C-alpha cells in the first residue's frame, strides 16, 4: 500500500521523520557510515518495522525530499504536495510603477 | 521564480522510473512518474529532449519490482548507471533499507 | 529634466526604472546621506543609463 | 589579475583618508591648543586604517598559519615565537620605555619608604 | 505558546479578544492611578512612588487628573481625581471583557431584547452606521479599514469632548499647551473620518492579505506599529525635552520621590520598635520613622529625563520587537505560502518583486556589506578613540576622532553635536543593519536559501531548530532562528539608545576613566554637557547607584541569573543535557526505591533546541532588558559641567 | 556525583542567595536571618585564618564545582562510546568530535566527549573564579558584602570577622575595577578580555547553520560585487566553522576571556584590608 | 531539617544582641526551606499551567494576573511599607526645597 521508503542518496540523517514514527514501531533507523559531519548519518525506514502509518511522510518535514511514498498503483511522492510549476517573469510596468 | 515552482529541492523537476514490465517486450511499459505524482508519462521522444536538455531528472529506485536490468540500455563497466540511451542517463537512486537492521 | 529634478528631491522616483534592488538601496541612501549620497546615486544610473 | 584587487584597496583607503580630510574640514571644529587642522585628521585616519588593516592582516596571516601548519614546522613555530617575544622585550627597553624611570636627578625611588618620604615634597 | 494562534482565531474572536484585552489593561490603568495616590482621599498617607505611576504622572498632571502640587490640599483632591478615573476605567474595562466574551464565544444577544447581531452584517450603532456606511463590511478587512477610520474618528471626537468639558482644557489652536490636544483631536476627527469615508467608497487593496491573511496582516500591521513604537519613542524624548513639556516633566526634578525599595532608614542591631524606640537604639537618620523609606530628590536622581527615557526606551524596545515579530510572523505566512504554493500565485509586489532569489541575494548582500561597512568604521572609530585616551601604542586623544563631529547640516538633531552623536547614528544604522539580516533572511529564506536550493534542502517547520551536522552543521536555520538571532543582534542598537539617552560617551569605552587623557575628552572636543562615563565605565557610574539600593541590587542579581541561564539552552548542549537528564531519571529511580519502597514513573524534562532557543533568547533579552532598565532608572547622572583637562 | 552535587550546588547556593537577601533586607529580612552562625568547625577551622562563612561557602562551592566538572568528566570517562539513553535510543558514538546527531529526540547537540570537555571546562570555571576571589579576598559568602545599601556592611560586625574582604561577589566587580580603570594596560585587558568572550557567542550558541547560510550570501556578494564595480573578479568562499570547530573555539574563547580577566582580578590588588569596617548603625 | 541548629550548637558564634542563639539558626534555615519551596511550587505550578494552559481560558487567566497584581500593590500599601515617609513629627517633604531644608537641620 503506502510502503514509505527513504532515499538513501538524500538523506541527511536530521531524524524530523524519526520522532514523527510510533514509539513502539521506531522503523526509522539511523545508520553511520563515519564522519558525521561528512554526511556519513543516514535514514533508513525498516520496511518489515513500517506499519503505513503516514506519520513520517504526512508530516511534511524531509528537508532534502528523501522521504518518500510509493502509492498502491506504484508512483514515488517526494511531497505531500508540490507547489504547481509556473512560467514566472517580472511584471515590470511602462509609465507609472515600476518603469523597463 | 523557479526554486519556488515545484519542490524547491529539485532545480530540475524529477520524474522517477516507477513501473516497467518485459512482458509486452518494448519497453515502452516503462511509466515515468514526476515527483510532484499526477502524470504516469512515458519515454517519448519529446522526454528524451527534455533529460538532455536538463530540464527534467529521471531517476530509478532500487526497491521496486525490477524495471529492467540489461534488457533496458545498461552500462556495467562500473557499477550499474542504467541509460534510456547511451547519451541518456537514468541515474539510480540507491535505497539500502534491507541491508541495515 | 523632469527626471533629474525629480530625483534630486526623490531620487528612488527616479531609479524607479532600475530594479526593485537599486530602488530600496536608493531609498536607504535617501535616509542615510540625504541628498549628497543618494543624488550621487541617481546622477550614477541615470547617466549610466544615457 | 589581482593588481586590481590591490589598486580597488589602495583606491578605496585613499579615499578615506580623503573623505575623512574632507570632512573634518566640513565639520567646524577648534582644532586644538597647539595642533592643527591638516595633520590631526590625518593622524586619526591613520589610527582608522592601521587598526582596520593590522586587524585583517593578523586574520588573514593567522588563517594561513592554520592551512600551513605541519610537523615540519617543529622549529619554525616555536622560535619563532621565541625571538618576536625576544624582540618585544627588546622592544620595551630600547623603544617604549627607555630606562627605569627615575626621578629627574636621578636618585632611583625604589622603596614605599623613600616614596613616601618623596610625595610630601615641602 | 500557539494556543491563540491567528489560524485557531476567527475575526470575532480577535475582536473579542482585543476587546477583553484593553478591559484588563483599563483595570491595569485604575491600578496605576491609585497607585499614584499620594494622599488618600479620607486623608490618610497613600502609596509610595512607583515607576509604573511616575511614568503617567507627567501626563496625568498635563490633563490635571494629577497635581505637582505639595500641600496635602489640592493633592487628595488629585487623589480623588486619579481614584474617579480609576473607577471609570474600571467600569468600562468591565464592559469590554464583558463585550469581548461574547465576541469570542460569538453569542451576540442583547441581554435585553436578544435579537442575535451577526458579526457579518451589522449597521454599526444604528442610524449612524446607515448614514455613512450604509450597511456593514460585508466581509474583508480593506472594507473595514474605513469604518476603523470612522470608529479612531469617533474616538479623537469623543477625547476632544471629555478634555474640553470633564478636564477642562478647551480647544486653542496654540500648541504650547494641552488645548491644542483638543483643536487637533477634533482636526483629526475629520481626517480619519473623511479618510475612512474615502476608504469606504474606495477600499485599498493589497491581495496578499484579506483572503487567510489573520497572521499577514497582523504581520504587517505589528511591523508598522513597531515602526510607530519607534516614531512615538523619538517624539517622546524630543517633545518631553521642549520647554512646553517642562511643566509636566521638568518639575519632576523639583519634587521629591518616595520610592519602594530606595534606601530606607536603617536601624541598629540593638533596636526594639516600641513607643519612641530611642532607648533601645538609633536608626540611621533621625525625624523619620525607623524603616520609612528615605526621600529622594528629583534634582540629584534627574527624575525628568528619567521618565523620558524610561518611556522612550519602552517604545523603543516595543516597536523593535514589534518589527521583529511583524517580519517573524510574516515570515511564517511566507513560509505557508510557499509550502502551499501560493507563493508564486501572489500579485502584488510585496512579495512578487522579492520573487527572484538573485534579487534576494543582492538585497541581503547590499544590506551586509552596510553592516560590514558602518559596523568596522564605527568599530574602528570607538576603538581607536579608546587606544589615544589609554594613551595605548604611544597614542594620545590629540589622535582621536574629537573632530568628527556631525556635519553642520545635521547638527540641528543634537543638542551637544560631538563625536558621541556621530558614534550614535552610525552605531544605530549598523545595528539596523545587522538586525535587518535576519530579518531580510525571515523575509525571503523562509523555505529555501541559495545555499540550500544549492544543497537540496527545503525549510519546511518554520521552527525546526536544524537539519543535523550535514553540510558542516545546519543550526539555528528556521526562521524562528532567524528571529531569535535578530533580537540578540538588535540589543546592541537598544544598549546604544538607552547609552545615549542615559548619558553615556558612546564614541569610547574608556570615557570618565582615571587614567591617562579619558578625562580630557571634555576639553579636547570642547563639550558643553558632562557626558556620563564611557561604554565601559557606564557600568561602574551607574553602577555607584544601583548598589546603593536594595531593589535595584535585587534586579541587577536577578537579571543576571536569568542572563546567564540562557546559556544552557542556546549553546550546543541539548544532546548533553538530554543524557544527563537520562541519568538523572535513572539515579531518581534507583536511589528513591533504595531509600524509599515507592517507585517513581517519572521522567526529567528536557528542553528540545527548538524551545531551548525559544527559552534561551527569552531569558536573554530579559535580562539584558532587565539590567538596562537599572541603568535607565539609576537617574540620568549627567551633568552641564565640563570636566577641565587632566592636567 | 549528580546527587552529591546538586546537594552541594543547592545547599551552598542557598545559603549565599539568603545572605545576599539579608544583606539587601530583602523581604524585610535583617542581617540575622542570614548564616552568620555557619563557619568551619573546630576541627576544620585550622584549615583557614579568620573561619567565617567567607570560608564555609569556600570549601562548599570548591566540592560543588569539582563535582560538577566532574560529572562531565565521568561522562567523557564511561559515556565514550555509548550512553544509556544512547544506549536504549539505539545509537553509537563513533567519534571523539563529532558535535551531534540531529534534531532527533529533541536534539542530540554535544553529547561526544570533546563537547563534555567544553562544558567541563565551562563549568569550572566556576570553581576557578571562586579560587580567584578567595585568593584576592573577595566574600564569597553573599553577592554584595560591602555594598552601600542596607544592613550588608554589617557583616563584619555580625560575623566578627578580623579582616575587612574587599567585597561580595557582585560588588568586587565594582570594587576591583575602581583600580583597574585606574591602569591603562589592565583596562586594554578588559575590553580585549570581553570581546573575546563575547564572540565565543558566534560559535557556542546554536547558531552554525545561520552562518553557514550567510557565508554563502557572503560568497555571492563577493561574486557579484567584485563583477559589477571591481571589474571582471570572482572567486573565493566565505569559510565557517564546523559545530566541532565552532565549539572547540567557543569554548577557547570562553576560557581565555574570562581568564583574561581574572588575571585583572589578580594583578590589581589584594586590597584586602585587615581593619574591619564599624557597624552602619 | 534540623541538622542547622546542631550546626548552630557547634561552630561557636557570638550570637548578635537581643536574638536567640536557638531561633536565629531557625530563622536561617527556615528562609532557606523558604526559598526552596518558593522555587519548587514555581517550577512545578509553571509546569502545570503549561499543561493545562488552553484556549479555555481566554479571559480568567488575564483577570488572575490582573488580581494578583492588584494583590501586589495592595500588600505593598498596607503590609509592606505604610505612607509616604511622612515624618516623626507628621509633616511630608515634597519638594527639593524643604528637603535641602531638612539637609541644612
Ligand atoms: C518573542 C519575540 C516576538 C514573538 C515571537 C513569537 C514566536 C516565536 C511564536 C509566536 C506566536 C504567536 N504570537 Mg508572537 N512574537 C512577538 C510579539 C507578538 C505580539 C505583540 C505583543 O504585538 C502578538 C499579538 C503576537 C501574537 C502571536 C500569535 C499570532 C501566536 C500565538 C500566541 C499565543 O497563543 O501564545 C500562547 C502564549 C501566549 C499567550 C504568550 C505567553 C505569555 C503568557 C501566557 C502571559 C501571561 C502570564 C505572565 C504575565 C507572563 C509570562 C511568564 C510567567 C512566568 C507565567 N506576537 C514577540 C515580540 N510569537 C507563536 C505562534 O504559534 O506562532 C505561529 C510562536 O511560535
Ligand atoms: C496595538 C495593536 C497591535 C496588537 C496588539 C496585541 C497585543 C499586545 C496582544 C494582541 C493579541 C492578539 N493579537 Mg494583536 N494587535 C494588532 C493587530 C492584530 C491583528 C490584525 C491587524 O487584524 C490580528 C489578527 C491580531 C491577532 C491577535 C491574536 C493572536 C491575539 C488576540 C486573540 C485573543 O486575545 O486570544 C485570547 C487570549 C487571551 C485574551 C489571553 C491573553 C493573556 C495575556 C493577558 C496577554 C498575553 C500576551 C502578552 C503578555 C502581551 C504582551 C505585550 C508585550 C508587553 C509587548 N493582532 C497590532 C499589531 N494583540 C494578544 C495575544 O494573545 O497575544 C499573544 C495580546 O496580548
Ligand atoms: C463595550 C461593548 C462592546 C461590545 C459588546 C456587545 C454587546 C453587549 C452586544 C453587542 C451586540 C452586537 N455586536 Mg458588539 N461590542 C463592541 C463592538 C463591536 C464591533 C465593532 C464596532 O468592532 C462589532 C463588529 C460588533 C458586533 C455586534 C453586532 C453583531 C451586534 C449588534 C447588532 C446591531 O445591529 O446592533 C446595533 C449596534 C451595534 C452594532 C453595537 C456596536 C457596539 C457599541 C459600541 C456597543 C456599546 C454598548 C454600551 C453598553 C453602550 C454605550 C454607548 C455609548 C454611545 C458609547 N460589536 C463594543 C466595543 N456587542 C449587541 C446585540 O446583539 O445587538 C442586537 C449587544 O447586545
Ligand atoms: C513599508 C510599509 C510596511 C510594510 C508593509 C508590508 C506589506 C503590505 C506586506 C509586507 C510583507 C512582508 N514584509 Mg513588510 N512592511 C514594512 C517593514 C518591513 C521590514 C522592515 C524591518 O522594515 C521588513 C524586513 C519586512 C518584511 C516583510 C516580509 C515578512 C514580507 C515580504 C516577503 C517577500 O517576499 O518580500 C519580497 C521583497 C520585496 C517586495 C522587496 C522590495 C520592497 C517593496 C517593493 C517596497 C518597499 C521599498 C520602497 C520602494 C523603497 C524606496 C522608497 C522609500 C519608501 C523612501 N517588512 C513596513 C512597516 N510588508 C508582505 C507579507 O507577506 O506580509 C505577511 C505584505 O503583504
Ligand atoms: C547540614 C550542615 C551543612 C554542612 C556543614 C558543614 C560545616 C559547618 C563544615 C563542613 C565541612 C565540610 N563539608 Mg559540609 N555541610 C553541608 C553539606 C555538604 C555536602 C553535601 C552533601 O552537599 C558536602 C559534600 C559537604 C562537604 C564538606 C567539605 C566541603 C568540608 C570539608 C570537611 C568535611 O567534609 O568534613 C566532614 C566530612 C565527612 C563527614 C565526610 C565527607 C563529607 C560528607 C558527605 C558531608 C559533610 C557535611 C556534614 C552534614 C557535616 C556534619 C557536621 C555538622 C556541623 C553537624 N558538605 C550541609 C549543607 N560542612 C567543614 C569545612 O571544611 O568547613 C569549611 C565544616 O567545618
Ligand atoms: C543557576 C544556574 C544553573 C543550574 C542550577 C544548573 C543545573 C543543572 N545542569 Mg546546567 N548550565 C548552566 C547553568 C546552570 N545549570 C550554564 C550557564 C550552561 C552553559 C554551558 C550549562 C550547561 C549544561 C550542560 C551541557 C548540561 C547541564 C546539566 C544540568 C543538570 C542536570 C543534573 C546535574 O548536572 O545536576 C547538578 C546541578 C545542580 C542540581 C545545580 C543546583 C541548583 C542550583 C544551586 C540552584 C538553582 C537556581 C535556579 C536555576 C534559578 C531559578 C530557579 C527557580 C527560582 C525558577 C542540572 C541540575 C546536564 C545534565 O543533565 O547532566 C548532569 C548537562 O548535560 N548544564
Ligand atoms: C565583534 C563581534 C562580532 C562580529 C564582528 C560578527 C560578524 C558577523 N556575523 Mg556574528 N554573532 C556575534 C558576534 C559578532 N559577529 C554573537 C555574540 C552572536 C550570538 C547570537 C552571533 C551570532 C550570529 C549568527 C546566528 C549569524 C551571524 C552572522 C555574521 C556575519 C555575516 C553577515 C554580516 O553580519 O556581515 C556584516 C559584517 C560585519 C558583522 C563584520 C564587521 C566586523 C566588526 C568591525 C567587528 C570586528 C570584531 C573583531 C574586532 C574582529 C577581530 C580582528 C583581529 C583582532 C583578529 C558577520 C560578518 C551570520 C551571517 O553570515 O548571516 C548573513 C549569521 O547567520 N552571527
Ligand atoms: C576587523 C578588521 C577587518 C578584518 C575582517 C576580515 C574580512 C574577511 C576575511 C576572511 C574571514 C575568514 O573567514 O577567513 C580568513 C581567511 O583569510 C585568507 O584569505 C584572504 C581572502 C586572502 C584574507 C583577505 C580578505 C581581505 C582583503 C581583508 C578584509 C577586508 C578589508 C579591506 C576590510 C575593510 C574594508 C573597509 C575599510 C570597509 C568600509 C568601507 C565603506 C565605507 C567606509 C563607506 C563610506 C561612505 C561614503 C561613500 C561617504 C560617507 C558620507 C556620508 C554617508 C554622509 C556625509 C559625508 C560627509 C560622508 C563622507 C586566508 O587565505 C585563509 O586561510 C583564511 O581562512
Ligand atoms: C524564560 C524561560 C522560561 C523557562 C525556560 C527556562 C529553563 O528551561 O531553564 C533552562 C535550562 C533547562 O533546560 P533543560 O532542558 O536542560 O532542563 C533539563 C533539566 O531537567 C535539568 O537537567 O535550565 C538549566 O539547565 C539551568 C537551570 C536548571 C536548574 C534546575 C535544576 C533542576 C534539578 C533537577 C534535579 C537535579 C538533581 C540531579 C539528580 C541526579
Ligand atoms: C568589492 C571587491 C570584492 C572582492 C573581490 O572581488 O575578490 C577579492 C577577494 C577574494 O577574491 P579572490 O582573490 O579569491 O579572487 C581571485 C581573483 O581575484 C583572481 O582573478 O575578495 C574577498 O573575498 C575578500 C574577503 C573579504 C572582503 C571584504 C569585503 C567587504 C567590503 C564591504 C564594504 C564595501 C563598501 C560599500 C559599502 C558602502
Ligand atoms: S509510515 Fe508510520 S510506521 Fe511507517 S515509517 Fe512512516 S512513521 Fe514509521
Ligand atoms: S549541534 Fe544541535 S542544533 Fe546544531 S545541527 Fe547538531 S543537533 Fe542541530
Ligand atoms: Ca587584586
Amino acid at each position: 500500500k503506502k510502503h514509505y521508503f527513504i532515499i538513501e542518496n538524500l538523506c541527511v540523517g536530521c531524524g524530523l521523520c524519526l520522532d514523527k514514527c510510533p514509539p513502539k514501531v521506531n522503523a526509522i533507523g539511523y545508520k553511520f557510515y563515519g564522519d558525521v559531519q561528512e554526511g556519513g548519518f543516514r535514514c533508513y525506514i525498516d520496511q518489515a518495522a513500517c506499519i503505513s502509518c503516514s506519520a513520517c511522510f504526512s508530516g511534511d518535514e524531509c528537508p532534502s525530499g528523501a522521504l518518500i511514498e510509493v502509492l498502491p498503483d506504484g508512483e514515488v511522492l517526494d511531497f505531500s504536495y508540490t507547489p504547481p510549476e509556473r512560467l514566472d517573469f517580472d511584471l515590470r510596468f511602462l509609465h507609472r510603477f515600476h518603469r523597463e | 521564480s523557479g526554486p519556488w515552482s515545484g519542490n524547491a529541492v529539485h532545480k530540475a523537476e524529477k520524474y522517477f522510473i516507477t513501473s516497467a514490465k518485459r512482458d509486452r517486450d518494448g519497453k515502452l511499459q516503462i511509466e515515468l512518474v514526476p515527483a510532484s505524482g499526477r502524470r504516469k508519462l512515458s519515454p517519448t521522444p519529446e522526454m528524451i529532449r527534455r533529460l538532455i536538455d536538463g530540464e527534467i531528472e529521471i531517476y530509478i529506485l532500487t526497491t521496486q519490482p525490477d524495471i529492467a536490468i540489461d534488457m533496458n540500455k545498461e552500462i556495467i563497466d562500473m557499477e550499474n548507471r542504467y541509460v534510456i540511451d547511451f547519451d541518456k542517463r537514468g541515474v539510480k537512486w540507491t535505497m539500502r533499507e534491507i541491508p541495515v537492521f | 529634466i523632469r527626471r533629474l529634478i525629480l530625483a534630486f528631491i526623490l531620487p528612488p522616483a527616479a531609479v524607479m526604472n532600475k530594479e526593485a534592488g537599486t530602488i530600496m538601496l536608493t531609498g536607504i541612501l535617501t535616509l542615510w546621506g540625504w541628498i549628497p549620497g543618494v543624488v550621487a546615486a541617481l546622477i550614477m544610473i541615470s547617466k549610466e543609463q544615457s | 589579475s589581482n593588481g586590481k584587487l590591490i589598486a580597488l584597496a589602495v583606491g578605496g583607503a585613499v579615499l578615506m583618508g580623503a573623505l575623512f580630510f574632507s570632512v573634518s574640514f566640513l565639520t567646524g571644529y577648534i582644532p586644538a591648543p597647539n595642533h592643527s587642522a591638516i595633520l590631526t585628521p590625518l593622524r586619526s585616519f591613520m589610527g582608522w586604517f592601521l587598526l582596520i588593516f593590522c586587524a585583517s592582516i593578523i586574520i588573514m596571516g593567522l588563517g594561513k598559519m592554520s592551512s600551513a601548519i605541519s610537523d615540519k614546522w617543529f622549529l619554525s613555530f616555536p622560535l619563532s615565537i621565541f625571538v618576536i617575544v625576544m624582540v618585544m622585550f627588546l622592544s620595551l627597553r630600547v623603544y617604549w620605555e627607555k630606562g627605569r624611570t627615575t626621578t629627574v636627578d636621578g636618585k632611583y625611588i625604589r622603596t614605599t619608604a623613600e616614596l613616601k618620604e618623596f610625595l610630601n615634597k615641602p | 505558546y500557539q494556543i491563540f494562534d491567528t489560524e485557531k482565531l476567527d475575526d470575532e474572536q480577535v475582536v473579542g479578544g482585543h476587546l477583553a484585552l484593553l478591559g484588563v489593561l483599563g483595570f491595569i490603568m485604575g491600578i496605576y492611578y491609585i497607585s499614584g495616590i499620594q494622599v488618600f482621599p479620607w486623608g490618610a498617607p497613600g502609596f509610595h512612588d512607583n515607576w509604573f505611576y511616575l511614568t503617567i504622572k507627567p501626563r496625568m498632571v498635563s490633563l490635571g487628573i494629577d497635581t505637582y502640587s505639595t500641600k496635602t490640599a489640592d493633592l487628595e483632591a488629585a487623589g480623588a481625581r486619579l481614584l474617579g478615573w480609576a473607577a471609570f476605567h474600571f467600569l468600562v474595562g468591565s464592559v469590554l471583557i464583558f463585550g469581548g466574551w461574547r465576541h469570542w464565544t460569538h453569542n451576540l444577544t442583547n441581554p435585553f431584547t436578544g435579537r442575535c447581531g451577526n458579526f457579518r452584517d451589522f449597521r454599526f450603532l444604528g442610524k449612524f452606521g446607515d448614514v455613512v456606511f450604509n450597511g456593514t463590511s460585508a466581509k474583508s478587512y480593506k472594507e473595514a479599514l474605513g469604518p476603523h477610520a470612522v470608529y479612531m474618528s469617533l474616538l479623537f471626537l469623543g477625547w476632544g469632548i471629555v478634555m474640553w468639558a470633564i478636564l477642562g482644557f478647551a480647544p486653542i489652536p496654540d500648541f504650547q499647551t494641552i488645548n491644542s490636544e483638543t483643536f487637533m483631536s477634533f482636526v483629526f476627527a475629520v481626517i480619519f473620518f473623511a479618510l475612512g469615508i474615502y476608504w469606504w467608497n474606495n477600499p485599498p487593496n493589497a491581495a496578499i492579505h484579506l483572503n487567510d491573511d489573520m497572521k499577514a496582516a497582523f504581520s504587517v500591521h505589528l511591523t508598522a506599529i513597531g515602526y510607530i513604537n519607534i516614531a512615538l519613542g523619538c517624539i517622546a524624548f524630543v517633545a518631553f525635552q521642549q520647554p512646553s513639556f517642562a511643566p509636566y516633566y521638568k518639575e519632576l526634578d523639583k519634587l521629591v520621590f518616595y520610592l519602594y525599595g530606595e534606601p530606607f532608614n536603617r536601624v541598629s542591631f540593638n533596636f526594639v520598635e516600641q513607643g519612641g524606640k530611642v532607648i533601645s537604639g538609633a536608626k540611621e537618620f533621625a525625624d523619620f520613622p525607623a524603616y520609612a523609606i528615605l526621600p529622594k530628590s528629583g534634582e540629584a536622581f534627574g527624575m525628568a529625563r528619567v521618565v523620558t527615557n524610561l518611556i522612550v526606551f519602552n517604545h523603543i524596545i516595543c516597536g523593535v520587537l514589534y518589527v521583529f515579530a511583524g517580519v517573524y510572523h510574516g515570515g511564517q505566512y511566507l513560509l505557508k505560502i510557499q509550502l502551499n504554493g501560493m507563493y508564486n500565485q501572489i500579485k502584488s509586489i510585496w512579495i512578487t518583486k522579492g520573487r527572484d532569489q538573485e534579487v534576494q541575494v543582492k538585497i541581503l548582500g547590499t544590506v551586509m556589506a552596510l553592516c560590514f561597512a558602518t559596523m568596522l568604521s564605527v568599530y574602528a572609530v570607538i576603538v581607536w578613540n579608546t587606544i589615544c585616551e589609554l594613551n595605548i601604542f604611544g597614542t594620545n586623544i590629540t589622535m582621536s576622532f574629537y573632530w568628527l563631529k556631525p556635519l553642520p547640516i545635521f547638527q540641528w538633531m543634537f543638542a551637544d553635536p560631538s563625536i558621541n552623536d556621530w558614534v550614535m547614528a552610525h552605531v544605530i544604522t549598523a545595528g539596523s543593519l545587522f538586525s535587518l539580516i535576519a530579518l531580510v533572511r525571515i523575509a525571503f529564506f523562509a523555505h529555501t536559501s541559495p545555499l540550500w536550493d544549492d544543497l537540496g534542502l527545503k525549510k519546511n517547520s518554520y521552527s525546526f531548530p536544524c537539519l543535523g551536522p550535514v553540510y558542516g552543521g545546519t543550526c539555528g536555520v528556521s526562521i524562528q532562528d532567524q528571529l531569535w538571532f535578530a533580537m540578540l543582534w538588535g540589543i546592541k542598537g537598544l544598549s546604544a539608545v538607552c547609552w545615549y539617552i542615559d548619558g553615556a560617551w558612546i564614541a569610547s569605552m574608556m570615557y570618565g576613566v582615571p587614567a591617562a587623557d579619558a578625562k580630557a575628552w571634555d576639553s579636547i572636543a570642547h563639550l558643553h554637557h558632562h557626558y556620563t562615563s564611557g561604554i565601559f565605565y557606564y557600568f561602574w557610574t551607574e553602577t555607584v547607584t544601583i548598589f546603593s539600593s536594595s531593589h535595584l541590587s535585587t534586579i541587577l542579581m536577578i537579571g543576571h541569573l536569568v542572563w546567564f541561564i540562557s546559556f544552557a539552552v542556546w549553546f550546543e548542549d541539548r544532546g548533553s543535557r538530554l543524557e544527563g537528564a537520562d541519568i538523572q531519571t535513572r539515579t531518581i529511580r534507583w536511589l528513591g526505591k533504595k531509600f524509599l519502597n515507592r517507585d517513581v514513573n517519572f521522567r526529567f524534562p528536557v528542553l528540545t533546541i527548538s524551545d531551548s532557543k525559544l527559552a534561551g533568547t527569552f531569558l536573554y533579552f530579559g535580562g539584558t532588558f532587565m539590567l538596562v532598565f537599572l541603568f535607565l532608572a539609576n537617574g540620568f547622572y549627567q551633568t552641564n559641567s565640563p570636566l577641565p583637562p587632566p592636567v
